[PDB]
RNA sequence: AAGGUAAGUAU
């Protein structure tokens, strides 16, 4: 991810690459963010 | 120069021609009477039988829609 | 191709393998699996009759509102009516003499080369690291 | 250690000799807003000084 | 009074309206320019602005009762921005951890 | 019962129109600011193409719109616009279109700026477009002001300038102020000031960030000056002595959402000289007592401490809080 | 009297004052009458019926109309009961859950027809003999208060 | 919905016959009547 | 009364030829037949005025090729190209355009010129900053009178005696006045309390708004 | 709006979608007079030339061509739809409707990003592409 | 009421 900071990426390609850390943050706090108490509603299980 | 002219010949027309631009402008003016014309109707009205049968996108209705299209030929 | 009539007896959905989609059930006509066209007209005329209560008294007030609004803010086309009238004195040769618009800025501004981004030199990390080291006297 | 307005930290700063020749630094820091395109929340003070 | 060393006057401090408006606009431009931006960067900008304001005034905050509401509203806006980034549907009982 | 009937009389039209347009055979389904420009362009183009004898000259139609762009751009760029081959009626209508669009542009920019100042909830793209419009308007006003100053000469009468200069001369004579000399080639602090100046130029890059060409060029210049301090000092003194013409400096505007703060981008080569000059001037003006204590900030009191000292000075005045004899 | 009834008094006065203040004289009209143009066409007939019978007929007709609206796109995984509660017939998939969405207007119509069903069912219960006339009045009061 | 709810029988009535305008197909049925009442009589009845 | 102190001093008589311009979106044969229908023909209507309103040319809207940001100027006689049979003014209305060419009949002894500034555009009100180029000593309006009334009015020379000038934007602006001392012939400006002696030549280099002229 | 090519019947739309084999066909269903459609069409005209290499933009009048109203649910004032090799491409915009863009976008860069993402995903064979910007909120502050 | 549709081949 750090190697791609300078590889001539388009604006759309670079914008989506600046959201990679968030994908880790959500993973770090997944047991709490992904809860029934905090997100009321139906639940869908992953296909595998 | 050769490769600059080969690509130039193959280039398409991004925008409409003059006739299409003029016709589109007149069609737009025929509806926006708050800009053009004298009388002022609503934004989309042109002022101042047969209904075409169209497929609903369902595989179960392909045959009936096709036959209705065939049955509409005079 | 462009400017070509549609062949007779052609379904725009068919011949292309198109498939529709429904985001909800509240949008679009109900799915379908001469006593009808004479029954829709009855309800349409009924709706028009019910609208006839104030149709003349509200389509007249909106007319005066439109006239009042146009008194202060005229239509855009009328704001160029005199100039549009004066275009009749431009001859065909003069019309052909209209020049094509060019761009003043050169290649370096129109299509600049890619601006490479490079990391900050390591000396900046080093210098930030030097700060915070304090003399003992 | 961390008490005075010119924090006692600054007396032990490694670059305490070059900063003694830095004059008008608060005015310059305030006027930096006309050169950099980012507003400085600590426009009123300098960490080193 | 430096001569009598006695209580003579009393100074009441308050954050000026312009400073509050400047802080609010800074938080607004932090929030609105945060589309394709990491949560950490947004929180860092918010923390920097908040610490700058609070360490500049340090006494005028408590008397400016409007500033307290402004600060908590801005914090709620930042947290809502992060929550919307995590999921489009807002949570009901999001934790502060 | 009657309350729910009164609700019913009001809600009946909604349900009736929602149903009748739902189980019928045929189903039926930021524009304020992007309204007048588009309608004006469409109207002008329609009028021009209508009066155009396009039976032979259809291909000019797109060309016409291009003119309607460049003229507008030429108005937005505050540059002259005079197409030599353009017929006079066509040019007149294009000018009318540009005037109408410019009036709408100015009004929309001011209205959006007032909305943002009040606190209206707006988007980022709207903010950027509005900032661009205000930058163009402010620069046009600044061009007008500079032209007025050049044409109408200095606005300070000779008597006023003489009075100001005499007051300054008398003040300097009273304080016994020795003028700041040119930095000598053997200056005892010629290198410390250069290092201080280069540090300030590198403070903009203290936060780690991706460097573009201009930033890395400036850093290379700073590093070259640091590696050979004496060559840099010689170049600085040469610029101070002989350089009276300078390259253009770019201007942007920091949008604080309540006003616009101008931001100036100077060439790094001139930036080094200006930074060294600033450091030397402030060091000399602090060595001597050029600035009396009442000029702030004074590097010794942070603005909160300035307020504290000001309040203490108020309270410490002789009988300041007395109104027995009506003194105020 | 307690606090809540007093606040009820001020709020009722507030609504009365707002109605009496934001009141404009009715607009002139040509007096087109509905239920008069229905019977002009050959689509409606006139009779006289017990009000409970008409209520049952309207409840059934509204159920039929809502059922027709539910199976609009030939989707049969949403079931409307006779109490006008809309529920899936099974654990519907997420795509089918999206495909079976109705706007606030549909659910508002469903709930108003539910209120009419409640009223008509209370009257039917009274007519059968299950509940007393006083019980029917109290039930109607509870229906309109809750 | 509106026509029958306003023609609701009062607590002092067992059966309330109302005129009905019904669709020829059974699609819909309106209570083609307005509950006209004499106001002193109505108020006295509700007082009773 | 028909002849008060204001009518015989300031009021003059002017003739207007109001011709209705046909709508452009009409057939040429239909256009000419509408013109023949007497609906779109000139109608001479006499009138009386207390002052003559003078329209100014629109601002250049662009920098000049050589001298960038040149102040716009117009000679007075170009502004006074109005009120004659030769020239026409297409007055546009939200309903239809009209062709109204004017023709002076009786010149008042004291003629007031009101220069049209503070024009309300489609979005706000803006002042036309065009500098009026007029003489302050001698003019002649004999070319601005019809041949029938030229014999009646043997005098057509007017001298500027009073001038109003507006400084600043229409949102907030000051009104200065230059007055010609009839006894001495000198020009004095007075902005409220302030009174100064401006040279007569420097009078014409101002954004004039209202002027008063004397035929002597 | 009046500069972009126009398709006048359902067969022309069919051929336009079928003809392009290496470019994404961008079709705006709507009306020229609709203000939302004018904003969308002026943005498309602004980016029409820049996306020439990997996109072709057409305009279809739904009143004149109601041929796809039923299947594509073309009932919003404006609609932008992407096709690739005769295959409708869905975009995870975050608006709940992945099948189309049914609002006017102000910035011309966002539309370029959407077209670029659609082209990448479709050339990779995907039928759904996640947009670089989440449109569940207009980011108004 | 929603902003919670993996997409892809195969019949």
């Amino acid at each position: 991810e750090e190697s791609m900071k300078w590889k001539k990426l388009t604006n759309a390609q670079r914008s989506g690459l600046n959201q990679i850390p968030n994908r880790r943050f959500t993973l770090w706090w997944s047991p709490t963010i992904n809860r029934a108490n905090v997100y009321v509603g139906f639940q869908v299980q992953l296909d595998l | 120069r050769d490769r600059s002219i080969r690509e130039k010949q193959s280039d398409d027309e991004v925008y409409a021609p003059g006739l299409d631009i003029e016709s589109s402008l007149k069609q737009l003016a025929e509806r926006r009477t708050d800009i053009f014309g004298v009388e002022e109707t609503a934004i989309g009205k042109k002022i101042g039988p047969e209904e075409k049968v169209t497929w609903d996108g369902h595989s179960g209705s392909m045959a009936r829609t096709q036959q209705a299209a065939q049955a509409n030929i005079t | 191709f462009l400017g070509m009539p549609a062949p007779l007896g052609y379904v725009p959905g068919l011949g292309r393998g198109a498939t529709g989609f429904t985001t909800r059930s509240d949008i679009g006509p109900a799915r379908d699996a001469k006593d009808d066209e004479e029954a829709d007209a009855i309800y349409a005329a009924l709706d028009k009759r019910m609208d006839e209560r104030r149709k003349e008294r509200r389509e007249q007030r909106e007319k005066e509102e439109i006239e009042k609004y146009r008194m202060e803010r005229p239509k855009i086309q009328q704001q160029f009516s005199d100039l549009k009238r004066k275009l009749a004195e431009v001859t065909e040769e003069e019309w052909l003499s209209i020049p094509e618009v060019g761009d003043a800025r050169n290649k370096r501004q129109r299509n600049p080369r890619y601006e490479k981004l490079t990391p900050v030199p390591d000396s900046f990390f080093a210098k930030h690291l030097q700060t915070g080291e304090n003399h003992t006297s | 250690w961390d008490r005075g307005i010119p924090r006692i930290n600054t007396l032990f700063q490694k670059d305490r000799h070059t900063l003694a020749y830095d004059k008008g630094w608060r005015v310059r820091t305030d006027f930096k807003q006309y050169q950099v395109l980012k507003q400085n929340p600590f426009w009123w003070t300098h960490q080193r000084h | 009074n430096e001569v009598t060393k006695e209580r003579t006057a009393q100074c009441f401090l308050r954050v000026d309206d312009e400073s509050m408006q400047r802080f609010h606009n800074r938080v607004r431009q932090i929030l609105m320019a945060s589309g394709s931006t990491t949560f950490t960067k947004i929180v860092n900008k918010w923390n920097t602005a908040l610490i700058g304001l609070m360490t500049y005034f340090r006494e005028a905050v408590v008397n400016t009762q409007e500033l307290l509401d402004l600060l908590v509203k801005c914090e709620n806006k930042i947290q809502t921005r992060i929550k919307i980034g995590l999921n489009s549907k807002m949570p009901s009982r999001f934790p502060p951890v | 019962w009657r309350v729910w009937l009164f609700f019913m009389r009001g809600i009946t039209p909604l349900l009736e129109r929602w149903l009748g347009n739902l189980l019928a055979r045929q189903f039926e389904g930021q524009r304020v600011e992007s309204h007048f420009d588009l309608e004006l362009r469409a109207a002008v183009m329609h009028d021009i193409l209508d009066m155009m004898p396009e039976g032979i000259k259809q291909n000019k139609a797109r060309t016409i719109l291009q003119h309607l762009s460049e003229a507008w751009r030429c108005w937005k760029a505050n540059i002259p616009w005079k197409v030599p081959g353009l017929p006079t009626p066509i040019e007149n209508m294009i000018l009318r279109y540009v005037k109408a669009k410019a009036d709408w542009w100015t009004n929309t920019a001011h209205y959006n700026r007032e909305r943002i100042r009040r606190g209206a909830t707006v988007d980022k793209t709207v903010c950027k477009k509005n900032l661009g419009r205000l930058t163009r308007l402010y620069l046009k006003a600044e061009q007008e002001r500079q032209h007025n100053y050049l044409k109408d000469g200095p606005y300070i009468t000779a008597e006023e300038a003489v009075a100001v200069y005499t007051t300054t001369v008398h003040w300097l004579e009273s304080r016994r102020f020795s003028p700041i000399p040119f930095p000598p080639l053997s200056y005892k602090h010629d290198t410390k000031l250069l290092i201080l100046a280069l540090e300030r130029l590198k403070e903009a890059y203290s936060v780690k960030s991706r460097l573009n060409q201009s930033q890395r060029e400036e850093l290379g210049l700073i590093e070259q000056a640091y590696d050979n301090p004496h060559e840099a000092l010689s170049r600085i003194k040469r610029h101070l002595l002989t350089q009276r013409a300078f390259k253009e400096v770019g201007i942007e505007f920091m949008d604080l959402y309540s006003h616009l703060v101008p931001v100036y981008d100077v060439e790094p080569l001139e930036k080094i000289t200006d930074a060294y000059l600033d450091q030397y001037l402030w060091y000399e003006a602090d060595k001597r007592r050029l600035f009396p204590p009442w000029i702030k900030p004074a590097d010794t009191e942070p603005p909160p401490l300035l307020v504290y000292k000001w309040c203490q000075g108020i309270n410490n005045l002789q009988d300041v809080w007395e109104t027995s004899e009506g003194e105020c | 009297q307690p606090v809540k009834v007093r606040v009820s008094y001020q709020k009722l006065l507030k609504y009365y004052v707002l109605n009496a203040l934001k009141h404009r004289p009715p607009k002139a009209q040509k007096k087109r009458y509905l239920f008069r143009s229905f019977k002009a066409t050959k689509f409606f007939q006139s009779t006289k019926l017990d009000w409970v019978e008409v209520g049952l007929q309207v409840c059934r007709q509204g159920y039929n109309m809502l059922n027709l609206l539910i199976h609009r796109k030939n989707l049969n995984y949403l079931h409307l009961d006779y109490n006008f509660n809309l529920k899936p017939v099974k654990t519907l998939t997420t795509k089918e859950r999206k495909k079976s969405r109705f706007g606030n207007a549909f659910h508002l119509c469903r709930e108003v027809l539910r209120l009419t069903k409640l009223v008509v069912d209370s009257h039917v219960q009274y007519r059968l003999g299950n509940v007393d006339a006083f019980q029917l009045a109290d039930g109607l009061q509870y229906i309109f208060a809750h | 919905v509106l026509k029958l709810l306003e023609n609701m029988p009062m607590p002092w009535e067992q059966i309330r016959d109302v005129p009905v305008l019904y669709h020829i197909t059974g699609a819909i049925s309106f209570v083609n009547e307005i509950p006209w009442v004499i106001e002193p009589v109505y108020i006295s009845q509700w007082g009773s | 009364k028909k002849k008060t102190i204001v009518t015989d001093v300031f009021q003059g008589s002017m003739r207007i030829f109001t011709k209705k311009l046909p709508h452009p979106d009409l057939p040429a044969e239909e256009k000419e037949q509408l013109l023949h229908n007497d609906e779109y023909q000139e109608t001479m209507v006499e009138s009386t005025f207390m002052y003559l309103t003078l329209d100014l040319p629109t601002a250049p809207l662009y920098k000049d090729e050589k001298e960038q940001l040149i102040i716009p100027q117009v000679p007075l006689f170009n502004i006074l190209a109005k009120f004659n049979g030769i020239t026409e003014k297409e007055y546009k209305t939200y309903k239809e355009n009209f062709l109204k060419r004017f023709q002076l009949t009786k010149l008042p002894p004291y003629l007031i010129f009101c220069i049209k500034r503070f024009t309300k555009n489609n979005f706000f009100v803006e002042k036309n900053p065009t500098i009026v180029n007029f003489p302050i000593t001698n003019v002649d309006l004999r070319e601005y009178l019809s041949e029938e009334v030229q014999a009646v009015h043997k005098n057509t020379t007017y001298d500027l005696i009073a001038n109003i000038v507006h400084d600043g934007k229409p949102s907030e602006g000051s009104y200065r006045i230059h007055v010609l001392h009839h006894g001495t012939g000198k020009w004095y400006e007075l902005q409220d309390l302030q009174v100064t002696d401006i040279l007569p030549q420097m009078i014409t280099l101002s954004e004039a708004y209202i002027q008063i002229w004397k035929r002597r | 709006s009046y500069m972009l090519p126009h398709l006048h019947n359902g067969w022309q739309v069919d051929q336009a979608i079928l003809s392009e084999e290496d470019r994404v066909v961008v079709i705006r269903f709507g009306h020229d007079w609709d203000p939302t459609c004018m904003k969308m069409d002026e943005v498309l005209y602004s980016i029409a030339e820049k996306v020439k290499n990997f996109a072709v933009i057409y305009l279809v009048d739904i009143t004149e061509v109601p041929d796809f109203n039923k299947m594509y649910e073309l009932y919003d004032p404006c609609t932008v739809m992407f096709f690739f090799r005769n295959k409708h491409i869905m975009i995870d915009l975050g608006t709940g409707n992945n099948n189309k863009i049914n609002w006017a976008m102000e910035d011309k860069q966002e539309m370029v990003d959407i077209i670029e993402t659609v082209y990448r995903g479709a050339r990779k064979g995907r039928g759904l592409v996640v947009s670089p910007k989440d449109y569940s909120t207009k980011y108004r502050y």
